[PDB]
């Protein structure tokens, strides 16, 4: 399915033969909440830098209007690596328009793991 | 002085404040005052508890409503600011209060919600 | 989904238009984790009185070998309701082998109910 | 006076003197028999201990983990109504996860009603 996570769980994932596990759980399909730190446009896609406060910023590319920084957005997307170097492609950035939509998220991430840790 | 925007930030309540002395924090209240040098401005958590927030420089817009801080906590149990953001609430008003619950949680089943690395 | 709950939530559900809520919560399939403090095994069923220390036990029936009292053990099945009599209709009712699966209810029940009331 | 009849509150030993005279179930590793074998001490997860009340002696040793059942007594020890050994011939019980649980409980009661 598509499991919510916090940066910091991305980050933690271990990449063993083209698949990503935290713990003995594949991910590839996530969603992340966090803030646009930052927004570098090319013509065809756009890279920002979300902050969930967790850890460092994540690189987000979207495959294409750019959503402006300091906007708080839920990304959906794909766990990726490069050099051990994590980041998102997302298919869906949507700022949130209820921001307890934020909250939400932090619930969802935590329960979601917490059953994903018993399988 | 260090990148905060490159660490862990915990999100905590002015309860904890005490707690956090010395730490990268983001702390998430609804502005009460603001100091009229500018350089100060007080926060009340979910659960109606204040927490002073120290600017370096003076404020260079009105803030009002739900804010959010990133600091480091003082040797006061103030936050030192380094950046914040106003949360939107034109079209449904921020629960305060569910927010403060999620903090609580965050804090008791920290397994599921890792600060930084593993 | 099946929902985590304590006796003491199920014996608060109430009922209307024959949906049960805890709370907000809708809920029909349920588990449970307790104690057998009375086991009853009549001709046509067993009955057991299932205590999780959060109420009196609960009436929990299974229909026709039987756990022991005192006998830890894990219940999935559904809320049933009689002249607002609360009891419990179970598929499963397994003796726990590790005892800390009691201790992990307790922790999902909380994160469960948490996450769906609101 | 019966208790199997009310809740009892899931408690651990620095929780004992706000019960006061309430139902409570203490859970804890048996660190100590008495002499006379009408009372014993638990651990909570924490490393604390609860002294436990009997009505009436022990029978045969008890060790390990313990779940008592029984009121707070002035004193804030328990005067036990009943007791049961957890079972650990499978898998070694986590008192200091089960600890935990019993904070999470009391700092969500909306979420583990006692009533």
């Amino acid at each position: 399915h598509i499991v919510p996570c916090t940066i910091s769980q991305l980050l933690s994932a271990t990449l063993v033969d083209e698949v990503f596990r935290i713990g003995n759980v594949e991910i590839s399909q996530v969603t992340i909440v966090g803030i646009i730190r930052h927004a570098e446009k090319a013509p065809t896609n756009i890279v920002y830098k979300i902050d969930d406060m967790t850890a460092a910023p994540m690189d987000v590319r979207q495959w294409v209007t750019v959503v402006p920084p300091e906007t708080y957005v839920k990304v959906a997307g794909h766990l990726r690596s490069f050099q051990n170097k994590k980041s998102l492609v997302a298919f869906k950035i949507m700022p949130l328009e209820d921001m307890n939509e934020f909250t939400t998220h932090i619930l969802e991430v935590i329960n979601a793991h917490m059953v994903l840790s018993k399988a | 002085s260090v990148d905060m925007m490159d660490l862990p930030r915990s999100r905590i309540n002015a309860g904890m404040l005490a707690q956090f002395i010395d730490k990268p924090v983001c702390f998430v209240g609804r502005l009460e005052k603001i100091h009229p040098t500018g350089k100060m401005f007080i926060l009340s958590d979910g659960e109606g508890k204040n927490g002073t927030i120290e600017l370096m420089e003076p404020l260079d817009e009105e803030i009002s409503g739900i804010v959010e801080v990133v600091g480091r906590v003082t040797a006061k149990a103030t936050i030192l600011c380094t950046s914040y953001v106003q949360f939107k609430e034109d079209s449904h008003p921020f629960d305060l209060g569910l927010y403060n619950e999620a903090v609580k949680i965050i804090h008791d089943f920290p397994q599921f919600y890792p600060l930084g690395i593993v």
